[PDB]
């Protein structure tokens, strides 16, 4: 919600641009370590030129102090339902004899069920025995045979990305305003970089980071939530045991191709001479879906997703010290038109001082056009970044005291016109 | 395992109305002759249901056993303007059809046989709907679907399609549906009784059981090889026959064996007796077993 | 047979509103799949554990029968499991498809 | 699918001034006749990019549809004196013409056509930046770029080149720079608007979006075999129609199907409709897109 | 290596294609009701000019 | 874990050596030489699956967690003091050199 709070200034070593038929284009290239804001305040970034008004800012907002988890391994699963298909033949009758029911293989291809047709899902063959002579069918003595047909379906039309966590990385999200006012929104981790229009950004500095999550296996559900399941990774799949069914994709759950993994004597069966119940013992994860969802209170942390993006985060209570990187690999910025003049003013200041928290000024600034203001004292140690807008709107941002009377004059200008701006107010003492 | 598969029981027709042009080698349908409604149900790689059961009847020779109805019109024509009974189904049917063919015979919603023509000199498609211009034709008709039936009558018109989770297939409507309908063309079981529409299926469970009727046993000679020898003129128990023909426990079971008195070997056929189908949980006899590619439509929202 | 886990099984019979009554049973979040759709239990409050060392022995139509060692996982001489197989078929046969133990025959 | 490479839509124009003499055997352009200005557009392992996307307008064909102009001079004269319109654009582009060849087109810096043409008895060398002289010669040209058009009118003049980290790439210069730069014959995009100049890019994102054109359906019909038969002849919905014509729901949709009346059978074009292209953060419509092999300036340090 | 990016050819380079179905019918771009397809070609390059050996 | 700069400096971590390379950690892309990793070539061993794909219909993301090894470069670098130990770089020609107490008791 506040404005910039950290302001630092371009050094001319690696801007460089010119100026053809009357617009000065500019040019980045290089590296600039910038103080990250507090929970709220803002870090921007002033791009000056050949004059006053032709300056373009780079603000960089965040959010709050996130604990996410390094993920590494995932699976697909869901929910399945087998189908079998029986089909009695007595003995010494094509390829229903007592040398092929036993030494008969799974992925072998029965002569009976030859019309099915080749299929890309789960499926598999069987030929179980059974009693001859003419009191169930056969005109011998030799015991029949029974080929079954088992293919597997889903029932469902969602699937659950079960993942896992080694390590917790302290998670910031910043939501970056470029220089005409292209916003995006990004996240940082430890020592990671996001790649952007203008270069990239990496979190330089950090001060926070727990560990702790090798016994915990967290479910994706992506469209209703996540889930917390108080178990290892599994590994091998076994029938009885959350996850016995993986695969790749979601497509891949819904439709039970034959590309994922799956346990052997998965499915049961039990013949009775002409009838065929064969039942499975799928775990359903939806269950525990149901019974554990995000959020939950594990020992100490409170574990949680994410708001608007997919992924884990965990909150607790970290730091706010940290610093930022800054990478411009040779961005082209131009400023055909210039800004116009306003008029600023005094509303309230609530806040603290010496503290990391800063102090919440309020301000009025009324214009005419689409512009930037800033204000700057006259020792250069404090400045105010605000955008102006068409008529009258409210600006506040967060500001630095070291006195709690605080009382000083400022310069505001928002084209190359500065006008005095005396501002006071009395702070509390915050650590 | 025995080489039994134009050795076909009953009458052994081939021929429908309007196509009766194949009469001289399609009534009956002997181990000679060059039937375009015969041979490709032989060819390896098409319709293996019927390789594995050829110790059965087709739609055809259920038809001239009196068990399958004729459509109205038995043959239509792909000539008349304006649509004709025998397009709401035929286009909702991905079927493929080789060249050099004219009638294309299906089973329709009501049980009955149906069938398409060309009038001369057409041909058909690459997949039998419609008709275009081309050397000789195959005087004919091409099975479609991939059923089978036999000799029964065994009554099932209380039995509807029921399917859980599905819009509309084929022509039949079951539920009115609104949602997201998801539709490919895909193969569909289904197993036609007698005075019944077309009942599809879900799974199949199918039995089979050892059958004693003489349409079920084969019996040849032995001449200076083998002879096509017909059954009805062997001995029975305790009664009086004109020839005389031996086999084994099957053969000798329920007739007459002389030992070395006879003049011809029987064996019950290598893939017949009595093949009944499970529905409901009731073990019914059906009288149209098969596949057939139609358009399936199941509810996605 | 052998088992590592031990889950709380509910035997629940089914009475649709036809008519038809079947027999099933549930377990912790195991889901059965019955003509009117499926059953699954929510909520359980059980489940221990400590079977590792104990093989079991199924004999259908006359009983099972508990032995106070772990599961045979290699097929050796003079030890419970020397002849296996992989249907019933198999052992009442005596099929070459089950493994064996090497050299358990004793020649003189 | 849909074997339709040599099926072009529209008026089908492969040829250029100065060798207009393959107008016999390139306009239009059939499944029969041999235009060299179209053979090695079909060659495996040359042109990959327009054999996926087979189903369009060329560079030639959008010339002849008045939606690319042509530069002045057209025809590169090669034996001039001291220079000639269009060397610079040619040196920087390493290609490998074939031999027994004359003219050479590509695009140039303004979006015109550009090309160049030997008179005879001249020929083109191993890369086609020489000539010489010489059995029988080709009547045509030989493309030197990977591009493909289509049918547009929107305007993106307001587009220049933004490429990262590249200096000065072919012939246009970008930003100044005098340090150390990199020189390497490279593999480069472009997609020329309308209106606009040749504007590369760094990646490709396009998308098709299929609708109802009649440039995007093929129509065959049956004679005594499928032949190739012209859809302007089939009907609107409640507007005017001679022959009649059927096919799926894409063609159905637009027209007027009669089931097995009509006599013809068309289908949608394998990769057709409105493909555009993602730039400067919006989608567009191009008027050109490909690649070709030029020289890349980037700066090492 | 998909043919829909063949004009990419051979290349030594860490690359890798992908293909994630998106939805059909007329929303998107399509005359079947069934979902379409999305080829991705990702592949890996260096912005740096120096490197590190660990 | 040292990280060698030549031309710039070299850097310490306080990790064990990896030998497989995983996602999210320093070091999932290695290869050979200084072309395989500015060039980016295909004989290099990398982590499975390390992008992240956004795809929108029309559009389409690719996010990468690659933890910048210029960040750590920054951070840790000698020269650094560990336990008891005076860890220095190079003083001529390359290599990292460790400082400590003691004389001289050698013989050439």
């Amino acid at each position: 919600d506040p404005g910039c709070s950290e302001l630092i200034q371009a050094s001319s070593r690696i801007t460089t641009c010119s100026t053809e038929g009357v617009n000065t284009k500019c040019r980045l290239s290089g590296t600039a370590l910038i103080r990250a804001g507090s929970v709220g305040a803002e870090a921007c970034l002033m791009l000056k030129g050949v004059k006053e008004d032709q300056t373009k800012f780079l603000k960089i907002k965040t959010v709050s102090s996130e604990l996410s988890c390094r993920e590494g391994q995932s699976y697909w699963t869901g929910s399945f339902s087998p189908k079998c298909l029986s089909s009695r033949r007595c003995h010494l009758v094509g390829e229903c004899h007592v040398n092929r029911c036993l030494s008969w293989r799974d992925n072998e291809t029965s002569a009976e069920f030859s019309f099915v047709g080749e299929s890309t899902t789960m499926r598999e063959n069987k030929c179980f025995e059974q009693c001859g002579g003419w009191g169930c069918g056969c005109f011998n003595v030799n015991p029949s045979c029974l080929f079954v047909h088992t293919y597997l379906q889903s029932v469902r039309k969602e699937a659950l990305r079960v993942f896992n966590c080694i390590d917790w990385v302290h998670k910031l999200t910043l939501e970056i305003t470029d220089f005409d006012g292209s916003v995006s929104t990004i996240d940082l981790g430890a020592s990671s970089s996001r790649f952007t229009n203008w270069g990239s950004v990496s979190l330089s500095l950090d001060a926070e980071g727990i560990s702790g999550s090798n016994s915990f296996s967290f479910i994706e559900s992506p469209g209703k939530g996540y889930a917390i399941v108080d178990e290892p990774f599994s590994e091998i799949p076994r029938q009885g045991f959350l996850g016995e069914i993986r695969c790749n994709s979601e497509s891949s759950v819904l439709s039970a191709h034959e590309s994922c993994l799956r346990a052997p004597n998965l499915i049961s069966y039990k013949p009775m001479i002409d009838q065929l119940e064969c039942t499975t013992n799928l775990i359903d994860p939806f269950v525990v879906f149901e019974r554990g969802s995000l959020p939950q209170t594990r020992n100490d942390k409170t574990f949680a997703a994410s708001k608007g993006n997919r992924g884990v985060q965990a909150f607790s209570k970290g730091s706010v010290q940290a610093d930022l990187t800054l990478m411009f690999d040779n961005f082209e910025v131009d400023f055909v038109g210039a800004a116009v003049s306003c008029d600023a003013a005094f509303l309230n200041l609530t806040g603290c001082y010496s503290c990391n928290a800063g102090a919440r000024v309020c301000l009025s600034i009324t214009s005419t056009g689409t512009g930037s203001l800033s204000a700057h004292n006259k020792d250069g140690s404090l400045h105010i970044v605000l955008p102006s807008e068409n008529g009258t709107k409210d600006q506040c941002q967060i500001l630095h005291f070291t006195v709690p009377e605080v009382e000083e004059e400022f310069m505001y200008s928002c084209d190359g016109d500065e006008r005095p701006l005396l501002v006071k107010g009395t702070l509390i003492a915050i650590d | 395992e025995d080489p039994h598969l134009r050795n076909r029981p009953g009458k052994g027709h081939n021929y429908i109305d309007g196509m009766t042009q194949e009469d001289a080698t399609c009534k009956p349908v002997t181990y000679a002759g060059a039937c375009s409604s015969f041979d490709v149900l032989l060819e390896k790689g098409k319709f293996p249901l019927f390789q594995s059961y050829a110790h059965h009847r087709t739609l055809l020779e259920a038809v001239h056993d009196t068990i399958i109805a004729k459509a109205d019109p038995p043959s239509c024509d792909l000539q008349s303007a304006h649509g004709n009974p025998c397009m709401k189904e035929k286009l909702v049917m991905k079927t493929h059809c080789p060249n050099d063919y004219q009638s294309a015979h299906y089973l329709n919603n009501d049980g009955k046989m149906a069938s398409v023509k060309c009038p001369p000199k057409y041909e058909l498609t690459e997949d039998c709907n419609f008709c275009r211009q081309m050397a000789s034709l195959k005087k004919g008709s091409y099975p479609l679907q991939d059923l089978f039936c036999q000799s029964s009558e065994d009554d099932g018109s209380k039995l509807k399609t029921k399917m859980k989770g599905v819009c509309e297939v084929g022509v039949q409507a079951l539920k009115k549906c609104d949602g997201q309908l998801s539709t490919a063309h895909e193969v569909v079981p289904f197993a036609v009784f007698k005075n019944s529409k077309k009942v599809y299926l879900d799974k199949l469970d199918l039995k089979t059981e050892e059958n004693l009727l003489p349409d079920s046993f084969v019996c040849f000679e032995h001449k200076g090889e083998l002879k096509s020898f017909d059954i009805s003129q062997c001995p029975k128990i305790g009664g009086h026959g004109s020839k005389k023909c031996t086999g084994d426990a099957a053969f000798c079971s329920a007739y007459e064996c002389t030992a070395q008195y006879a003049n011809a070997y029987c064996s019950h056929a290598n893939g017949s007796g009595i093949v009944q189908i499970q529905v409901s949980g009731v073990w019914k006899k059906p009288l149209c077993v098969g596949y057939e590619r139609v358009v399936v439509k199941r509810e996605l929202s």
